[PDB]
């Protein structure tokens, strides 16, 4: 999970097409490669606003805590018996 | 007491241990057993298992773990599960022949010491994980089992004390690794031989996730004869914390290959004289003996000189009692082809579920074959030690413990012999 | 020695298998020694009754245990390659099991392994050609005083030398059955040399029982 620990911003993807010599991807946007690294949403949305960009935020989706138990493979009544282990 | 031996026969527990009496109710009740059952049943799980603590009996399984602190963790009102007695009796443990023997020729024993147990745990009754391959034994602890359940000592109103009890067999398939606990208790429930990482302990979830105490064969079979007896005949025996009787299988190179009943802290060197005949060829003839079966370390000689066969004074002499399972080696004996057998077993024994003892004793095994051969380099030694480091301690049940501990007493003790098979290896090789 | 199947002619999912009728009794027998709900448990038994029903078993008995105790037929095949003594090829009818760990292994048991593959003509993890004998290599049976032991079927033969052996096999090619123990002169476990311990007479009912009971 330790790519999930900043905020990225990123652009939208321009066109790539096809060089007709060698079937390169030639690109035409200069912001197609610019990915920049933030420490807070805050941060992003201060310098796109200083910037002139249109941004759109996307929220920071954590994973909600789960209930484990190894006992619980093994339950006398349950449906959470393994079947195998 | 100081020096411990020399049992008398009214101190046996498991007689009829050689077949010589009769096996069945009318020789088994001849001999004391089902003797006031009903009188045990009826003053309560306390007292039975005050019994059984104040007696000091350990696992006779071979860990030593307190048997009356063991069997009060089951002292505990219900929640709505059964609760069971679950009797190890699979007794793969290469040198170790005596759980067979009790089976075999004290079933009735047996029978009276999960009724007992499973009173003092208020179990519903008792599965008894048989090994497959103890057929015959299998089949002579049904006939004990229906010849009880004939004369009314066990099932409904057992012994006539108002208590419920059944005895299951279950018998296995061929697997070691079927007699460690929590592998038994998935062995019972219909699946592959697998050990549970513990917690849950089996007196929180064990058999169908019900609570559930795995005990031997012998650490109940000799509960009746502790509750009549009483806990101050059986402590009296042994050094403290080593209380009691204790069978004994010394096999290998002894003139008389036996199992035996004998007093805990007996030393190791009168019992192989005494009861099996002693080393062949003479106790200087004597090489090695691996103490407890296959997973206890070995040890050497000068060491086996004054030792003493309980728990705590082969903990130091760096080793374990275990089963109790003397295996002797003589000084015609090709030691590393003898470990690496041991260790060629335990990786046929093993269940594969986590990595150190799928890999590890896998990769043990090809060492010690090439070490047989000496086709190897003395870098390798301490190597292999710090491999067998790594399963030590990092696996989910104790064969990584039991596969990892003889390779560690044959480095310890015959690292020369190891450094001239190699070196010998290479100059008639190069 | 492989851990997985191949439908062979011999060894379909259309193989001819079914419990006899007593069979079934003894099956509804098992399943009633475990608990309402745990019917899985007897996955073990009845698997093993298949085996003393046909003598090895293919996948039809596999996929029949799995049918008649409702459970996947993945978690039968789990159980029928992780146990040493279900047969998933057909042995002979008699099956040596020779122990060559080390307490036997000290005890001279590969004296007797080549003797029982110099006597059949076969050797270990091959069958006799008229399908009566399987000679097979196994850990330890838990005999290790009666080293060295073999196992037929069911039956530990003990204390074994190459000339017992011998006349073990040679009365098993003669349609009998031999006699369960050990082949040399005691009986069970005891000492060789005589008893070394339960010389007296056992006590009886009320020896050593304390008072207060
Ligand atoms: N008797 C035989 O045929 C064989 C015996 N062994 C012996 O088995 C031993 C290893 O077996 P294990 O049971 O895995 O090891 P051991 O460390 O865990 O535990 C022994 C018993 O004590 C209980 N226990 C231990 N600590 C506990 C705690 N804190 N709370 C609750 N219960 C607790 C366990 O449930 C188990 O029943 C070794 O000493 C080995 O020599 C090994 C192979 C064969
Ligand atoms: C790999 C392995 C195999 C074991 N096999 C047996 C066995 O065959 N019979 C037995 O009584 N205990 C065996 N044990 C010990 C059990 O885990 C358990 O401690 C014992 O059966 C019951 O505990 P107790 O000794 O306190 O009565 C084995 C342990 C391990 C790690
Ligand atoms: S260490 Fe070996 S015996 Fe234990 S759970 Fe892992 S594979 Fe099984
Ligand atoms: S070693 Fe062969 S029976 Fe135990």
């Amino acid at each position: 999970v330790n790519n999930t620990k900043k905020w990225k911003m990123e652009f939208d993807t321009r066109e790539r097409w096809e060089n007709p010599l060698m079937g390169w991807a030639s690109t035409a946007d200069p912001l197609s490669n610019l990915v920049l690294t933030f420490s807070t949403k805050e941060d992003a949305i201060a310098f796109a606003e200083k910037n002139g960009w249109s941004y759109d935020v996307e929220e920071r989706k954590v994973p909600k805590p789960k209930s484990k138990s190894y006992g619980a493979n093994f339950s006398w009544n349950k449906r959470t018996r393994v079947s195998t282990k | 007491k100081t020096s411990f031996g020399s049992l008398k026969d009214e101190d046996r527990i498991f007689t009829n241990l050689y077949g010589r009496h009769d096996w069945r109710l009318k020789g088994a009740q001849s001999r004391g057993d089902w003797y006031k059952t009903k009188e045990i049943l009826l003053k309560g799980p306390d007292w039975i298992l005050g019994e059984v603590k104040t007696s000091g009996l350990r696992g006779r399984g071979g860990a030593g773990f307190p048997t009356g602190l063991k069997w009060s963790f089951m002292n505990k009102p219900s929640d709505g599960r059964p609760k069971y007695l679950v009797v190890n009796a699979d007794e793969g443990e290469p040198g170790t022949c005596k759980d067979r023997e009790i089976i075999r020729h004290d079933p009735h024993k047996l029978v009276e010491g999960c009724l007992v147990g499973g009173r003092a745990m208020g179990a519903r009754a008792a599965y008894i994980y048989i090994r497959g391959e103890f057929y015959n034994e299998a089949s002579n602890l049904q006939v004990a089992i229906r010849e009880a359940y004939e004369a009314g000592l066990i099932g409904k109103n057992a012994c006539g004390s108002g208590y419920d009890f059944d005895v299951f067999v279950v018998r296995g398939a061929g697997a070691y690794i079927c007699g460690e606990e929590t592998a038994l208790i998935e062995s019972i429930e219909g699946k592959q031989g697998k050990p549970r990482l513990k917690p849950p302990f089996p007196a929180d979830v064990g058999v169908f996730g019900c609570p559930t105490t795995v005990a031997n064969v012998e650490t109940v079979a000799v509960s009746p004869t502790i509750c009549r007896r009483g806990g101050a005949w059986f402590a009296s025996f042994g050094r403290e914390r080593n209380s009691g009787t204790k069978l004994f299988n010394i096999s290998g190179h002894v003139n008389n290959p036996c199992t035996v009943e004998e007093e805990m802290s007996v030393p190791l060197k009168e019992l192989i004289e005494k009861h099996a005949g002693g080393v062949t060829g003479g106790w200087d003839n004597l090489l090695a003996v691996i103490p407890g079966g296959s997973s206890t370390p070995l040890i050497p000689k000068s060491v086996c000189e004054t030792v003493l066969m309980d728990f705590d004074a082969l903990i130091q002499a760096q080793t374990g009692l275990g089963t109790a399972a003397v295996i002797v080696m003589d000084r015609s004996t090709d030691i590393v082809k003898a470990i690496a057998r041991l260790i060629e077993f335990y990786k046929h024994e093993s269940c594969g579920q986590c990595t150190p003892c799928r890999e590890g004793v896998d990769w043990m095994n090809k060492v010690m074959a090439r070490f047989v051969r000496g086709d190897a380099r003395p870098a390798e030694i301490d190597s292999l030690w710090e491999i067998s480091k790594q399963i030590e301690g990092h696996t989910i049940c104790a064969l990584g413990d039991g596969a990892a501990w003889p390779v560690q007493g044959l480095i310890r003790h015959f690292r020369p012999e190891l450094e001239e098979r190699m070196q010998r290896f290479a100059q008639q090789h190069q | 020695a492989l851990f997985v199947h191949r439908d062979t002619p011999k060894n379909n999912p259309e193989t001819p298998f079914d419990f006899t009728p007593e069979n079934y009794k003894r099956i509804e027998a098992i399943v009633k020694n475990y608990p309402e709900g745990h019917k899985a448990a007897a996955v073990l038994p009845v698997l093993d009754l298949a085996q003393r029903q046909n003598g090895w078993l293919p996948i039809s008995a596999m996929n029949k245990v799995a049918e008649i105790l409702q459970v996947p037929p993945m978690r039968v095949y789990e159980v029928a390659t992780f146990y040493t003594m279900y047969n998933r090829k057909p042995v002979g009818k008699y099956h040596i099991q020779v122990c060559t760990t080390t307490p036997c292994m000290l005890r001279n048991s590969d004296s007797i392994l080549e003797a029982i593959q110099k006597k059949l003509g076969i050797k270990v993890g091959e069958t006799t050609p008229d399908k009566l004998f399987t000679l097979i290599e196994v850990e330890c049976l838990g005999a290790c005083v009666n080293a060295p032991m073999v196992q037929i079927n069911d039956n530990y033969y003990e204390d074994l030398t190459p000339k017992d052996i011998e006349e073990i096999i040679d009365e098993l090619k003669a349609g009998k059955i031999p006699k369960p123990g050990p082949r040399s002169g005691r009986f069970s476990c005891e000492p060789a040399g005589g008893l070394t311990s339960l010389t007296e007479p056992p006590k009886g009912p009320g020896f050593g029982v304390q008072a207060g009971l």
